[PDB]
C-alpha cells in the first residue's frame, strides 16, 4: 500500500486541523522516501530528527498554490533532502491538472528539495515541470483556509501558519 | 513457541523473548536521563 | 541406519549392494520376510513400508499407527505381520488381505520388543513400562503378563525351533531366560557393564548372543 | 514453559519495582494526599529528633517513641499474621496434598520380604502407605512377605528408599515398572498359609504374576 | 475544588498506567497504533517514545 | 522434527524438569555453562549428567559431546531451545551445552537419580 502522512496545520497560533497527504510510492519513491524521512526522523544532522516538522508556509497564492516546507531557510530558498542535496525528478506520469495534490517545488531541473508545493487548482503549466509527490486524501478544509490566508508581499503570508506536528499515518 | 512472561504476566513469541525481557525493563530514568 | 536408508550387503563385498530409499525418518526397524522376498521397514514416519528383491518397489505403505512404528514382528507362516508403534499399540496386519486384525493394546510405554512365537499361537509384546505382555492369536486375548526386569525391555525372542524358552532384555543391564510358556526367569544373564539393547538366539539353541551398550559381544554357552 | 529472569534480572526488576512504589508515596506526598512521613525514632535515635522536647517532658516523649515504635512493630506483626493466614486454608490441605500427579501412570513396586513377623514395621509400613497415599496391599506366607505398592513416583522414591534403608531376612525390589490404571484398593493385611490362596487373591485384580515371581526368587535362593 | 478532582484524576491515570500491560514488540505497537487511530510517529519520537504514548492512549482509553 | 542430529530431544514434559533441575543446581553452584566447561567436566570426571540444545548453528560443536559422554559413561540429553537453556542456567546469553557436577553431600542427589533414570530411558 502507499505510505500515508499527516501534518497538522497551525495558522496564527489556531490549529486549523490535520491534512493527511498519502505519497505516491509506486510513482515516486525518491519523495515519498524523503517524505517519510523528514516525517519522523532517526538522525539527519549530528543526531537530529531534522525534516518539515515545525516549518511553515512560505507563500500562499490563493487558488493557485500553498508552497513551503523550507526547513533550512525557512522562505522557500532552502534545498534540502535525503540525498544529500537536490535529487533530479522521479517521473513526469504524474500531473497537477486536480486541486490537493502536493508535488515538490523546485526551481528546475533536478533542484527537487524539502520545499512542497499544494496545488489549489489545476495547473496545466505546472506538468512536466515539477513531479507530484502525492496526493491529499483527507483535510481538504485546512488547505483551502490556508491557501485563502491573506498574503502580503511577493505572496508572503501575515499570518503564522506552520505545522505544529507531523508524521506517519 | 509461545513463552509465558516472567516480567509481564502474558503470552510472547519465543523469537521475541530475548528482547522482550531486554526492553521490558527499559528503566524509565534511562528515559528522562 | 538412522539416515533413512536401507543398505543390502552381501558376505563377501565390503560395500552395500542395494541402496533402498524413499524414507526421510529414521529407520528403525528392517526384517526380512521368512519366505525371503519381501522385507519391511519401520521407522518413525507413523507408517512401515515393504520392499521386494525382484521388484525393488513400494508394495505396500500401510500406516494406522498414531506415532512412529518401532519393530516389527512377522508370522513364521509369512500370513501375518504385527507391527509395532511408539504409541502403545500393536496392529496385527494380514500379509495376503491387507486389513488389521488384533489390537495389541494394554501397554503404557513405547513397544520395543516383539516377535511372533514358532508355534503359531503366541505374540510376545515387550513395551518401555517394565512388563512384557505375551497374548493368544487364537484366544485373542492377553494371555499373560511378564514383569522381566525393571527397565524398558529392548529385547524379546523365543526360541526359532520350538519357542520353549523366551529372552527378555531391557536397559538393566541383565537378561531374563524367561520360558516362552513357562516365564520362568530360569537363568539371569548377568555381567554386563551397560544397557543390553539387542539380542538373538541361535538356529540350534545352544548359544545366545546379546549385545550391550558397552561396545561388547556376551555370548551364552553352555558348561 | 516457563522462563527463568537471571539473578540480575531479578535485581533489576525488583528495583524497579521498589522506586515505583517510592514515587508513588513521594508524589502521593507532594500532592498532599498522605500527611508528610514523620521521623522514625528508635530510642538511640530519641535525642537527635526529639531531643529539645525529651528535657520538659521526658517521659511524655518517651512513650511517644515507644508508641511510634510500637505501630511500626505492629503493622509488620499485622503483616506476616495476615499472608500466615492463607496457610491457615492453604496447609495440610493445599501445601501438603499434592498426591504427586498420578492420572496417566502407576507406578508399582512389589517387595519380596524374608522375615516380616515384626507388626511395628507393618504398622509402619501401612502409615507410610496412608501418609504418601500409595495404593497397595501385602500377602504373608511362609518366609514370603509379598508387598506390592502403587502410587505416584514421589511416593514410589520413597517407598523404595523407606523399605531397603529406613528398615531392616531381606528386602529385595523384585518388579519395578508402571501400569494402566489400579488394580489394588487400600493398604489392607492378607495372610495366606498356602501359596494357591495368595495366588487366587492375586489373580482377582490380574496380578498373579506378583506371586509367581517371589515364588521364583526363592526357588532361585534356595537352589544356590 | 475541581483542581483537587483534576489532580487526583491525573495521578490515578498514572497509576494505572503504571499496571498496564504493553507489547514490546515495535510492529505490534504500530499494528495496535494504527487500530487505535493516533499515529505511528509525532514529532521524531523513538520507540520507548512510542511505547510510553501507547501506553498513555490506553491508560486514558 | 527440526534436526534430526537431536537424537537425545528430551519432550515437552521432561524438558520442564531438566531446567528447573539445571536451575536448581545453579542455586546450589553446581552448574557449569558452556561447551567447553561440560567437556572439562567429563574429562575430570565431576558431571553426572550433561545437557545441550538441539538449535546450535553447526551442531557439530557440541556433537562430540555425546561420544565424550558415551566414553565417561555420563547420561546426556538434548534441549530444543539454548535460549532457554541459558535461562535456566542463569545467563541472559544462549547457553547450548551446560554440566552438572558432582556434589558431596548435596540434597539435589535423589533428583540427579531421578533425571539420569529419565535419560536413560530416552536413550534406545
Amino acid at each position: 500500500v502507499n505510505p500515508v502522512v499527516f501534518f497538522d496545520v497551525s495558522i496564527g497560533g489556531q490549529e486549523v486541523g490535520r491534512m493527511k497527504i498519502e505519497l505516491f510510492a509506486d510513482v515516486v519513491p525518491k519523495t515519498a522516501e524523503n517524505f517519510r524521512q523528514f516525517c519522523t526522523g532517526e538522525f539527519r544532522k549530528d543526531g537530529v530528527p531534522i525534516g518539515y516538522k515545525g516549518s511553515t508556509f512560505h507563500r500562499v497564492i490563493k487558488d493557485f498554490m500553498i508552497q513551503g516546507g523550507d526547513f533550512v531557510n525557512g522562505d522557500g530558498t532552502g534545498v534540502a533532502s535525503i540525498y544529500r542535496g537536490p535529487f533530479a525528478d522521479e517521473n513526469f506520469k504524474l500531473r497537477h491538472s486536480a486541486p490537493g495534490l502536493l508535488s515538490m517545488a523546485n526551481s528546475g531541473p533536478s533542484t527537487n528539495g524539502c520545499q512542497f508545493f499544494i496545488t489549489c487548482s489545476k495547473c496545466d503549466w505546472l506538468d512536466g515541470k515539477h513531479v507530484v509527490f502525492g496526493k491529499i486524501i483527507d483535510g481538504l478544509l485546512v488547505m483551502r483556509k490556508i491557501e485563502n490566508v491573506p498574503t502580503g508581499p511577493n505572496n508572503k503570508p501575515k499570518l503564522p501558519v506552520v505545522i505544529s506536528q507531523c508524521g506517519e499515518m | 513457541e509461545y513463552l509465558v512472561s516472567p516480567i509481564t504476566g502474558e503470552k510472547i513469541p519465543a523469537s521475541k523473548m530475548q528482547e522482550h525481557m531486554r526492553i521490558g525493563l527499559l528503566d524509565p530514568r534511562w528515559l528522562e536521563q | 541406519a538412522a539416515d533413512g536408508s536401507v543398505k543390502l550387503w552381501s558376505l563377501d563385498s565390503d560395500e552395500p549392494v542395494a541402496d533402498i530409499e524413499g524414507h526421510t525418518v529414521r529407520v528403525a526397524r528392517v526384517m526380512w520376510h521368512p519366505s525371503g522376498r519381501f522385507l519391511g521397514t519401520t521407522c518413525y514416519d507413523r507408517s512401515w513400508r515393504l520392499w521386494d528383491l525382484e521388484a525393488q518397489e513400494e508394495i505396500l505403505h500401510q500406516e494406522g499407527h498414531s506415532m512412529g512404528v518401532y519393530d516389527i514382528a512377522f508370522h513364521q507362516d509369512g500370513s501375518l505381520a504385527g507391527t509395532g508403534g511408539l504409541d502403545a499399540f500393536g496392529r496385527v496386519w494380514d500379509l495376503r488381505t491387507g486389513r488389521c486384525i488384533m489390537f495389541l493394546e494394554g501397554h503404557l510405554k513405547e513397544i520395543y520388543g516383539i516377535n511372533f512365537s514358532p508355534n503359531g499361537y503366541h505374540i510376545a509384546t515387550g513395551s518401555g513400562d517394565n512388563t512384557c505382555k505375551v497374548w493368544d492369536l487364537r484366544q485373542r486375548r492377553c494371555v499373560y503378563t511378564i514383569p522381566a526386569h525393571q527397565n524398558l525391555v529392548t529385547g524379546v525372542k523365543f526360541e526359532p525351533i520350538h519357542g520353549n524358552f523366551l529372552l527378555t532384555g531391557a536397559y538393566d543391564n541383565t537378561a531374563k531366560i524367561w520360558t516362552h510358556p513357562g516365564w520362568s526367569p530360569l537363568k539371569t544373564l548377568a555381567g554386563h557393564e551397560g544397557k543390553v539393547m539387542g539380542l538373538d538366539i541361535s538356529s540350534d539353541g545352544q548359544l545366545i548372543a546379546t549385545c550391550s551398550y558397552d561396545r561388547t559381544f556376551k555370548l551364552w554357552m553352555a558348561e | 514453559l516457563g522462563v527463568y529472569l537471571t539473578k540480575k534480572e531479578q535485581k533489576k526488576l525488583r528495583r524497579q519495582t521498589r522506586r515505583e512504589a517510592q514515587k508513588e508515596l513521594q508524589e502521593k506526598v507532594r500532592l498532599g494526599l498522605m500527611p508528610p512521613p514523620e521521623p522514625k525514632v528508635r530510642i538511640s535515635n530519641l535525642m537527635r529528633v526529639l531531643g529539645t522536647e525529651a528535657v520538659q517532658d521526658p517521659t511524655k516523649v518517651e512513650a511517644h517513641v515507644r508508641a511510634q515504635m510500637a505501630k511500626r512493630q505492629k503493622a509488620h506483626e499485622e503483616a506476616n499474621a495476615a499472608r500466615k493466614l492463607t496457610a491457615e486454608q492453604r496447609k495440610v490441605k493445599k501445601i501438603k496434598k499434592l498426591k504427586e500427579d498420578i492420572s496417566q501412570g502407576v507406578h508399582i513396586s512389589v517387595y519380596r520380604v524374608r522375615n516380616l513377623s515384626n507388626p511395628a514395621k507393618k504398622f509402619k509400613i501401612e502409615a507410610n502407605a496412608g501418609q504418601l497415599y500409595l495404593t497397595g496391599v501385602v500377602v504373608l506366607h511362609k518366609d514370603v512377605n509379598v508387598v506390592v505398592v502403587e502410587g505416584g513416583p514421589k511416593a514410589q522414591k520413597k517407598f523404595k528408599r523407606l523399605m531397603l534403608h529406613r528398615i531392616k531376612n531381606k528386602c529385595v525390589l523384585v518388579w519395578e515398572g508402571t501400569a494402566k490404571d489400579r488394580s489394588f484398593g487400600e493398604m489392607k493385611f492378607k495372610q495366606c498359609p498356602t501359596e494357591n490362596m495368595a495366588r487366587e487373591h492375586f489373580k482377582k485384580h490380574g496380578a498373579e504374576h506378583y506371586w509367581d515371581l517371589a515364588l521364583s526368587e526363592s526357588v532361585l535362593e534356595s537352589t544356590d | 475544588s475541581e483542581r483537587q478532582a483534576e489532580v487526583l484524576a491525573e495521578f490515578e491515570r498514572r497509576k494505572r498506567a503504571r499496571q498496564i500491560n504493553v507489547s514490546t514488540d515495535d510492529s505490534e505497537v504500530k499494528a495496535c497504533l494504527r487500530a487505535l487511530g493516533e499515529p505511528i510517529t509525532l514529532f521524531g519520537e523513538g520507540p520507548a517514545e512510542r511505547r510510553e504514548r501507547l501506553r498513555n492512549i490506553l491508560s486514558v482509553v | 522434527d527440526v534436526n534430526p542430529k537431536a537424537y537425545p530431544l528430551a519432550d515437552a514434559h521432561l524438558t520442564k524438569k531438566l531446567l528447573d533441575l539445571v536451575q536448581q543446581s545453579c542455586n546450589y553452584k553446581q552448574l557449569r555453562k558452556g561447551a567447553n566447561e561440560a567437556t572439562k567436566t567429563l574429562n575430570r570426571g565431576i558431571s553426572e549428567f550433561i545437557v545441550m540444545a538441539a538449535d546450535a548453528e553447526p551442531l557439530e560443536i557440541i556433537l562430540h559431546l555425546p561420544l565424550l559422554c558415551e566414553d565417561k559413561n555420563v547420561p546426556y540429553v538434548f534441549v530444543r531451545s539454548k535460549q532457554a537453556l541459558g535461562r535456566a542456567c542463569g545467563v541472559s546469553r544462549p547457553v547450548i551445552a551446560c554440566s552438572v557436577t558432582i556434589k558431596e553431600g548435596s540434597q539435589l542427589k535423589q533428583q540427579i537419580q531421578s533425571i539420569q533414570q529419565s535419560i536413560e530411558r530416552l536413550l534406545v
